């Protein structure tokens, strides 16, 4: 399982989940186009559950959902 | 014609029940009324996650008000099954696995085995290998001390003297690291003597730290001894008499507090104990305080056995000069056929050990330590079953706390040198 | 569970000792005016309050005995009938 | 640094040499030769005393170990601790050994000590997984958890113990591990789940297997048959000749 | 009782009619321990899921012949009262009682020789 | 004393004004700070210990290169073997003595059948049923092979030479003296 | 309790004192009693400890002893030329006693006796030295390197690749503590 | 803990800038004789009447040290 | 762990901790404290010197150092 | 009494492990006319214990094997 | 001042206080010993055994006799004839009674030999004890009893008890003269098993063996036979 983080401290429970060398953490900016499709290239199933309620000073309700989908599903 | 007599069950066979012998009546000297009412008790859980004095502990109390009714430990939180891993290993293999039992006494605890595995290999270990063993022993038991007089005393309060006193545990962890390659799991002590010798500044070093440790002891009964919160605190607690301390399976201190002249360095001399002198401390009130007193008398006479190893260690090898048992040096290793030979066999197949069984016992420094041991013939043991000192004892808590306080029962947790990797195994 | 009668005497002797203690803090203010006749009565005055503390003592209201090898049995020999 | 005056260099010292050590051979089982006759007699006299129990005696180097059947576990215990050349007042330790080749394939070994005759003596009796024994605890309260510990590690059954549970292994743990059959890594292993916000037991399953090295075991007996050194005093006459 | 809250001291059974009521007395302690056992370990089934689960574990050694194969299931059963009455079990222990609650699911074992092949042994 | 000098004691001592402020106030001027000295206290570094001065010894028999044969030091090979006595080995024992000290002729013919006739009444009969057919006498017989009393446990050391009991004693110097309960057994 | 025997001289205590008997003064026991002496005396102590110098050692600026005996990171060492001294004996496999070494081996394309797997898991090695001491060509050490602490499990499981890096790093450590300490072993 | 006449001979030997920089990583006021450099940049010294096992130290050639 | 406010860390040090160490094969250990708790920092060594533990409390504190929080938050 | 016998029903009517239901008497057994083999049994005692919240000891729960033997061992029982 | 220890005082071993009345305690048991070993047969080692350890031990005994004690035999003697009722079991209890305020006092036979076992009152200070010592039953009923609860009170003590002070028609028990310190020493290095209160413990433990020893029947056949291999190891064939 590929794991796109933000926050170091959020993520640290995912990796109880996985054996040794299952589960991996990627930093990445959903405008850092690098960071998606360098954690999407070895993939075989790839989930967006990318989504946000509210409109934040740095992403809109368009440029996370949008603009976020079309940076992944190009990605994809 | 068990067990099939017993599948229609005929002929029970005798409980302990069944031997009651009345006492003799002559000699023997043992409405809404409020005294009817019962009184509900409430039980409390005591660790491992709530503080507790030391080590993974969950002790189950039923108290009235303060006092304690019953004393229920649950232990094998760090049960690891090393009785069973040493099944799969060769003899060399597990020693270490008697390292990490009483895990401040490793040297002692490494002894044991070794002392064990000789009877069965019927080798008697070279003269300068056996003093070095009792050498480290004394340090041993001093680092045991050190552990266990002065955290008994920072759980009741008196936090400075474990501050001094690891310290001192500091510089004899150092002679540990000087002859081995670890502060704590040296793996030193192996059948047939010990891994090396000892580098040639040691005992010297040893020697400067000796001339110093006496003040040390000094400076910790300054503290202590006569202080009168301390004597409120031990006096009078955790009493047991001479005589349900040997049937409630207590050994060493636990059981010298009560009055009982009696060590297994004495009694069953291994080693060079019988080559050295040193007073044996005994006490008379069976309580803490007594068991502090043996204790702190006990740091002098390691310190005097430790001199009269220093002046009395012989020149000779350390290891048991036979290639078959232990391994060959490394330049014979890689000189002549025959030590390369059984250099391999003895890192791969291992030694083989002789049929047979025996129960091997020392003093160790939280007491009596023994070591069941079972020989197939083989390059593995069959059975190996370790007596731990603080599985009795711990065994006897009910015994001595029932209907004392609540308030007195960090007292004798610390009276009885508990490590739970002894208890456990 | 039944709670320790204790709890209640250490804040009881507390409030009655506390209250005494308030009665002469006047007197330790107005020494000079009271001399030798207001001195009596508050020598009085704690005469009968020290009384009620040795009741408190004596009796042990909170438990200063709480925690704490003569044989009954003597044999003699008589020999044989 | 401020030297203290009397206290010179122990390093300069200079050391006596040392030249051609000489140690001589020793068999360490010689020295036990001398109560070997005791250690039987002591063995012998027993059995005269209980031979309704006593099936035989074993003496080694200077363990004397008594064979017995699982009946006579509180008539021989108690003659162990209250008989007046006999007083065994504490059980140093209890454990179990398992031979699968045994119909009783349990063998329990109690370890005795007197401290007033400075002396150990070893009870081995048999039980078997549906074949209880005769608890102890009525004769020595240290009994209480090496029996605990004797039924957990191995099943064991003692009929008059109070509060006969397990000691050592977690609560609700299948099996028991020191019996021979008992693999080495059990059946099972724990985890947390992050579903069900709790650990959960789980079939075991290793990372790396368990490599197990005992068939480098030599392919030639590498200790033989030993030797025998029974006294004479309790070995049988032999015919003279004519 | 003496020990601790449910310790039972360890006895034989002296003959047949001795085991059975003891093998009923065991159950009717279970079952009636049941509703305590769902509200201390906050188990997420009903009483009644739980009391057939306590019949099931009797039922398999329903057929047992031998007094002394029965006097050690009767030891087990109390030692398994008693770690469950007092709070000695944790709810992972008795939740893994319950078979349902593995993420594999209960029919651990294929249903026939079919699915078990297809899928490669279960 | 109880005291050695400080001035003997391998730690930093103190010196002009503050070793006479030292000796003036604290409880004992002889106990030493446990600080060690560095010219002295692991110095040399084992690290730079010289390998070559170090000598591996050899004790000569085990280490000979001439007058050794491995089998006779292989005491490993020589270990004891358990010995076992039954119920039936002690009927035997009981019935025609031992070895050191048979309890009739035995002379060869006549006697090797009547040697094997105590074996099978051995195993045919326990301990207990002889004891019983001979009598009281043999049980007196029994406590006559450990001198009429029964006998004694074997003892656990050897200092004295013999294996006996250790006779624990009190100390002729007990530590504490008499003013704390503890007492010195050597 | 006592052994068999006569009983140990004096072993029996006298009868206990009374109060009347006590040799020990009213003016001493109730000024010891009021001024709490020896509280004052064990206070009196710490002043001298106070006025003592202090044990510590500000690391990592400073470090504490070692010595060439001491047991760290493992390493995989190479002779002068830069020859691997690893032969694949296996002998360090067989003794680890937690089974922490896993290797593989064939012959090297230029026929030599060489591993293709090296690997130590240094979450089940127990640091005793058994390898170190197997070894009988001075392949697998120990360092005396303990500061390798990391940030994920995965970065202590050590392939060949790690461990003769380790090797390649650490060397005239390794030579120098195998230097002193050779003639011991 | 260094003492007044420690600290204060340490100070004149070394000046009130390197003093408030040692006082900035180490914590102490320590003076000695340069033992060498390592490859990294970290300086070595050496003092022999230092208290035991503080006679040798490194001072860090990187602001972020580490051991 | 779980009664643990945050911000919260886990160091597991020494072998046995870290995947189960001398009894990584026994029926009674868990084979690494990650498999119970998410883990920050491993400090290797069966026990771990003073310094060595000393060490990883400095990584940690280094972790620590480099952890942001009001920029984490700014970023999105 | 008659109110326990129509809360006899409210229970034994329910139990899934009766042969047929209006197979219940005033005295009807649990083996013999109802088809309840030992457990079963075990089970519809604890029930009528919930119904009345009193505790039935074993020995009076094994004298318990009829319809009317529970009616008559509830009204002896105080509480109800 | 030393001459007699004090009963009570402690020995050195933690709860073994010094004995009150320790020789006559040995002959009790010793006596004790042998009479409960004469329902076991006498081809019996274990009998043969403990008899001559006992009979070695009790002539030990005898042979230290406290100073006056055949003037104190010959009045006690003398005090058991003409009061019997005051000391036989069967009439006052095996404890002498329930007034414990008063000295108790029983003959007791044992091995052919007469013995009296005596209780007193324990020496509690004055301040404390309430009534002397008597023994608190509650109050008594008062108001509208049964007959019934009547006799479950006692009713039936009144016409029963004595009064402490009521002593006409009885005599004080005079005790055994003791065996001096230094007499105690020299008799227990006689025996070589430790202090006198060490061996009583051992009298008491093999007294209370010979019961086990008897319901055991221990000197019979044994009791199951090893089957083959049952006691096999890994021995070599030599
Ligand atoms: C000066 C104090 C006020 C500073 C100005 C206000 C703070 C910065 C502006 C908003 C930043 C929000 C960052 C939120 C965040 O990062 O989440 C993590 C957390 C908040 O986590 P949270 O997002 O879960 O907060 C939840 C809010 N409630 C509880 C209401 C739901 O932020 C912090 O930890 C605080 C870090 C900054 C505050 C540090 C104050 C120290 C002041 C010492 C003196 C400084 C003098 C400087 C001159
Ligand atoms: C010392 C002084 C330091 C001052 C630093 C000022 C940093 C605050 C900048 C505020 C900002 O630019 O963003 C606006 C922010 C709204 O937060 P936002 O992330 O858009 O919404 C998420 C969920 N509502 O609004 C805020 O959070 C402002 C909070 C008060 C400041
Ligand atoms: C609270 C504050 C502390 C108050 C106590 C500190 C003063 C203690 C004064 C000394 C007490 C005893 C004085 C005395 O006279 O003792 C003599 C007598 C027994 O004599 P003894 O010493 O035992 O003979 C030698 C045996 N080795 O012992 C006795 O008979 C007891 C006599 C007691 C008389 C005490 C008179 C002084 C009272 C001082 C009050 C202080 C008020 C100010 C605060
Ligand atoms: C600032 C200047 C210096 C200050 C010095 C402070 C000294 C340290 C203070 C620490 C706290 C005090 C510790 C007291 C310890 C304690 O409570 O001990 C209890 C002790 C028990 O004695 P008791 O119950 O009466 O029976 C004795 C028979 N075994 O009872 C006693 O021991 C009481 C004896 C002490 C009485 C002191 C009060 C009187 C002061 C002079 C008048
Ligand atoms: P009825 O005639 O239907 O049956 C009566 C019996 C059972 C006696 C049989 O007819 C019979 O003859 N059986 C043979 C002997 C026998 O009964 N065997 C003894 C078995 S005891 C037993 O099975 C104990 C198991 C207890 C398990 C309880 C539940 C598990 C514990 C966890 C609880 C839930 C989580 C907290
Ligand atoms: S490291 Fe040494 S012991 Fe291990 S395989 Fe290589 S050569 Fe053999
Ligand atoms: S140090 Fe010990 S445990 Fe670690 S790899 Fe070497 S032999 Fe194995
Ligand atoms: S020292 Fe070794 S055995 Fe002990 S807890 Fe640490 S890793 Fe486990």
């Amino acid at each position: 399982v590929i794991v796109p983080y933000r926050e170091e401290m959020a993520k640290r429970h995912l990796k109880v989940s996985g054996d040794l060398g299952r589960v991996i953490f990627m930093e990445f900016d959903l405008r850092n186009t690098q960071s998606i499709e360098e954690s999407v290239r070895h993939s075989d199933v790839v989930y967006n559950l990318i989504g946000r309620d509210y409109p934040t000073k740095n992403f809109s309700l368009a440029d996370v959902h949008i603009e976020g989908t079309e940076r992944i599903v190009e990605a994809v | 014609a068990e067990p099939q007599d017993g599948f229609q069950g005929t002929r029970l066979i005798p409980t302990g029940a069944d031997f009651q012998s009345p006492p003799d009546p002559f000699i023997d000297e043992g409405e809404d009324s409020v005294e009817g009412r019962k009184v509900r008790h409430y039980t409390v859980n005591f660790g491992p996650q709530h503080p507790a004095a030391h080590g993974v502990l969950r002790l189950i109390l039923e108290l009235n008000g303060e006092e304690i009714v019953r004393a229920d430990p649950h232990v094998g939180l760090l049960h690891r099954g090393t009785e069973k891993l040493c099944e799969y290993k060769t003899y060399m293999q597990a020693l270490p696995y008697f390292d990490r039992l009483d895990y401040v006494s490793m040297m002692t605890n490494e002894q044991v085995f070794s002392l064990a595995v000789e009877k069965l290999l019927n080798i008697e270990i070279p003269p300068r290998a056996k003093f070095i063993r009792t050498m480290f022993g004394e340090i041993t038991r001093i680092l045991n001390h050190l552990m266990s007089v002065l955290s008994h005393a920072m759980d009741v309060g008196a936090l400075t003297p474990f501050l001094w006193g690891f310290e001192e545990r500091e510089k004899l962890m150092e002679f540990y690291e000087r002859v081995s390659g670890a502060r704590l799991h040296a793996a030193y002590v192996r059948p047939g003597g010990v891994h090396q010798d000892i580098p040639v500044g040691l005992l010297d070093d040893i020697y400067q730290w000796a001339t110093q440790f006496g003040d040390r002891i000094d400076e910790t009964e300054e503290m202590l001894t006569d202080n009168r919160i301390w004597i409120n605190r031990l006096k009078g607690v955790g009493v047991v008499s001479a005589a349900d301390a040997l049937n409630l399976s207590f050994t060493g201190v636990m059981l010298r507090g009560s009055g009982v002249p009696w060590d297994v360095r004495k009694s069953s001399p291994y080693d060079a104990y019988d080559q050295v002198e040193f007073d044996v401390p005994v006490g008379i009130n069976g309580d803490c305080y007594d068991r502090y007193l043996c204790r702190m008398e006990e740091f002098r006479q390691s310190l005097r056995i430790i001199h009269q190893c220093l002046n009395k260690m012989p020149a000779g090898p350390v290891r048991y000069e036979d290639y078959k048992i232990t391994p060959p040096p490394r330049a014979a290793m890689k000189e002549n056929m025959e030590a390369l030979i059984h250099h391999f066999l003895l890192f791969t197949k291992g030694y083989a050990v002789p049929p047979g069984d025996t129960y091997t016992a020392i003093e160790a420094p939280k007491g009596e330590m023994g070591v069941y041991v079972v020989s197939d013939g083989s390059e593995r043991p069959y059975r190996v079953h370790i007596r731990a000192p603080g599985f009795a004892h711990l065994s006897g808590f009910d015994h001595i706390t029932r209907g004392h306080l609540l308030a007195d029962a960090v007292a004798v947790i610390g009276t009885m040198d508990l490590v739970f990797g002894e208890v456990d195994r | 569970s039944p709670f320790n009668i204790s709890f209640f005497i250490y804040g009881l002797v507390f409030l009655l000792l506390d209250l005494e203690i308030l009665l002469l803090y006047p007197f330790a203010v107005s020494e000079y005016v009271n001399s030798a006749y207001g001195l009596a009565a508050a020598l009085i005055f704690i005469g009968i309050i020290t009384i009620g503390f040795v009741y408190e003592l004596g009796h042990d209201a909170l438990k200063v005995h709480s925690r704490q090898l003569k044989s009954s049995v003597v044999i003699s020999y008589l020999g044989n009938i | 640094v401020a030297l203290p005056k009397d206290a010179p260099n122990p390093r300069a010292i200079p050391r006596e040499p040392v030249g051609e050590i000489k140690q001589a051979l020793v068999n360490p089982a010689d020295k036990y030769q001398s109560k070997a006759d005791n250690l039987h007699k002591y063995g012998a006299w027993l059995m005269s005393c209980l031979p309704k129990y006593i099936q035989q005696f074993s003496v080694w180097k200077d363990e004397l170990t008594i064979y017995i059947c699982p009946t006579g576990v509180i008539p021989v215990f108690s003659f162990l601790k209250y008989n007046t050349n006999a007083e065994f007042t504490q059980v140093s330790d209890i454990t179990a050994v398992d031979f699968p080749t045994r119909e009783m394939r349990f063998e329990i070994v109690y370890n005795l000590l007197s401290v007033r005759h400075n002396a150990r003596i070893r009870v081995k009796t048999y039980a078997d997984e549906v074949t209880p024994v005769p608890s102890i605890t009525s004769l020595y309260m240290g009994a209480n958890w090496y029996e605990r510990e004797v039924y957990d590690m191995f099943g064991v059954l003692f009929v008059g113990h109070p509060d006969l549970r397990r000691i050592m292994t977690d609560y609700g743990f299948e099996g028991h591990p020191l019996r021979k059959d008992f693999p080495l890594t059990g059946y099972t292993e724990i985890r947390y789940d992050e579903e069900k916000k709790r650990i959960v037991v789980e079939p075991l399953e290793l990372t790396q297997a368990f490599r197990n090295f005992e068939g480098g075991s030599s392919a030639w007996d590498q200790v033989g048959p030993g030797i025998d050194r029974t006294p004479d005093t309790f070995k049988l006459p032999t015919p003279k000749p004519e | 009782v003496q020990p601790t809250k449910f310790a039972v001291t360890v006895r034989q059974s002296r003959n047949w009619a001795d085991a059975k009521q003891r093998v009923i007395a065991a159950y009717r302690a279970w079952i009636r321990a049941a509703p305590e056992i769902q509200t201390m370990y906050s188990i997420p089934f009903p009483v009644s899921h739980i009391r057939t689960r306590i019949r099931q574990e009797f039922e398999r050694h329903r057929y047992v012949n031998k007094l002394n194969v029965v006097d050690v299931l009767l030891q087990q059963s109390n030692a398994d009262f008693q770690e469950t009455m007092n709070f000695w079990r944790q709810q992972s222990h008795v939740m893994a009682f319950f078979k349902e609650e593995h993420f594999r699911g209960e029919k651990r074992l294929p249903s026939n020789f079919i699915t078990g092949f297809l899928e490669g042994r279960n | 004393s109880n005291a050695v000098s400080i001035t003997k004691k391998y730690t930093v001592q103190s010196t002009g004004i503050w070793e006479r402020i030292r000796r003036a106030l604290v409880i004992d001027p002889n106990r030493s700070n446990g600080v060690p000295l560095n010219p002295y206290n692991r110095n040399p570094s084992p690290g730079d210990n010289p390998p070559l001065e170090y000598t591996d010894p050899v004790t000569i028999p085990a280490g000979d290169i001439a007058d050794n044969p491995y089998w006779k030091r292989d005491f490993r090979r020589n270990y004891p073997r358990p010995s076992v006595i039954a119920q039936a080995q002690q009927v035997a024992l009981l019935s025609v003595g031992s070895a050191a000290q048979p309890r009739v002729e035995l002379i060869g013919e006549e006697g090797t059948k009547a040697l094997v006739a105590a074996e099978e009444e051995g195993k045919e009969k326990g301990v207990a049923k002889y004891l019983e057919e001979k009598g009281a006498e043999e049980a007196k017989r029994v406590l006559a092979l450990t001198g009429g009393l029964p006998p004694t446990p074997s003892g656990q050391t050897m200092v004295t030479g013999q294996w006996d009991v250790h006779k624990y004693g009190l100390a002729e110097e007990q530590s504490y003296g008499g003013s704390y309960p503890c007492r010195s057994f050597v | 309790a006592t052994p068999a025997g006569p009983p140990p001289k004096n072993f029996r205590l006298p009868p206990p004192k009374n109060w009347d008997e006590e040799s020990e003064s009213t003016i001493d026991k109730v000024g010891k009693y009021f001024l709490m002496t020896e509280m004052l005396r064990g206070m009196y102590v710490l002043l001298e400890q106070f006025f003592r110098p202090p044990y510590t050692i500000y690391y990592p600026f400073e470090k504490g002893p070692i010595s060439p005996r001491f047991r760290g990171e493992h390493a995989l060492r190479r002779y002068p030329s830069g020859e691997e001294r690893c032969i694949a004996c296996k002998l360090c496999e067989a003794v680890c006693p937690a089974q922490a070494i896993t290797i593989e081996a064939e012959e090297r394309a230029d026929g030599s006796r060489r591993t293709t797997r090296y690997d130590i898991d240094m979450t089940k090695c127990i640091y005793c030295g058994f390898c170190q001491e197997s070894c009988p060509v001075d392949a697998i050490v120990e360092s005396p390197n303990a500061e390798y602490a990391t940030e994920t499990r995965e970065e202590l499981l050590y392939n060949k690749e790690k461990l003769l890096a380790n090797g390649d790093k650490w060397e005239p450590e390794l030579a120098a503590a195998i230097r002193a300490d050779a003639p011991y072993r | 803990m260094s003492y007044p006449t420690r600290t204060l001979a340490n100070l004149r030997k070394i000046g009130l800038k390197e003093y408030f920089r040692q006082l900035l990583y180490i914590g102490d006021t320590k003076y000695g004789e340069l033992v060498g450099v390592d490859k990294f940049g970290n300086k070595f010294y050496e003092n022999k009447e230092e208290l035991p096992l503080r006679t040798r130290w490194v001072d860090y050639a990187k602001h972020d040290y580490d051991a | 762990y779980d009664q643990m406010p945050d911000p919260r860390w886990v160091i597991s040090m020494g072998s046995c901790a870290n995947g189960g160490g001398y009894y990584h094969y026994s029926y009674s250990v868990v084979r690494g404290c990650d498999r119970i708790v998410p883990v920050d920092v491993y400090v290797p060594g069966c026990p771990p010197t003073s310094e060595a533990l000393m060490y990883g409390i400095f990584q940690l504190q280094r972790k620590m150092r480099n952890t942001k929080i009001t920029r984490m938050w700014y970023r999105k | 009494k008659v109110e326990v016998y129509e809360r006899i029903k409210s229970l034994l009517a329910g139990f899934d492990k009766v042969n047929d239901p209006n197979n219940i008497t005033e005295t009807a057994h649990f083996a013999n006319d109802l088809g309840l083999d030992s457990l079963d049994t075990v089970e519809v005692v604890m029930a009528i214990e919930e119904e009345f919240s009193i505790e039935i000891p074993d020995k009076d729960a094994d004298q318990i094997h009829s319809v009317d033997k529970a009616i008559e061992y509830i009204l002896r029982q105080p509480d109800a | 001042k030393g001459k007699f220890l004090v009963p009570g005082a402690p020995t050195g071993l933690t709860g073994l206080g010094t004995h009150p009345s320790p020789r006559s305690a040995l002959l009790y048991l010793y006596h004790s010993t042998l009479e409960k070993l004469k329902q076991i047969p006498e081809h019996s080692v274990y009998r043969q055994s403990v008899e001559a350890v006992t009979r070695h031990r009790l002539a030990l005994v005898e042979s230290v006799v406290p100073e006056g004690y055949d003037a104190w035999v010959e009045r006690a003697k003398k005090l058991l004839e003409e009061h019997a009722d005051q000391f036989d079991p069967t009439k006052v209890g095996p404890e002498g009674g329930e007034e414990v305020q008063g000295a108790r006092a029983v003959k007791v036979e044992r091995d052919g030999r007469v013995f009296v076992v005596s209780r007193l009152p324990k020496e509690e200070d004055e301040r404390v004890l309430e009534w002397d010592g008597e023994v608190d039953e509650g109050p008594e009923l008062e108001g509208s009893r049964t007959l019934e609860e009547k006799i479950e009170g006692g009713l039936e003590k009144i016409f029963t008890r004595r009064d402490v002070k009521d002593t006409v028609g009885r005599v004080e028990w005079e005790p055994e003269p003791q065996l001096t310190a230094e007499q105690v020493a020299e008799l227990e290095n006689k025996i070589g098993a430790g202090l006198i209160e060490e061996v009583i413990q051992v009298a008491e433990g093999e007294l209370k063996l010979v019961d086990t020893m008897v319901k055991a029947r221990v000197w019979e056949p044994l009791e199951e036979q090893p089957r083959p291999g049952q006691w096999e190891y890994f021995e070599r064939k030599p």
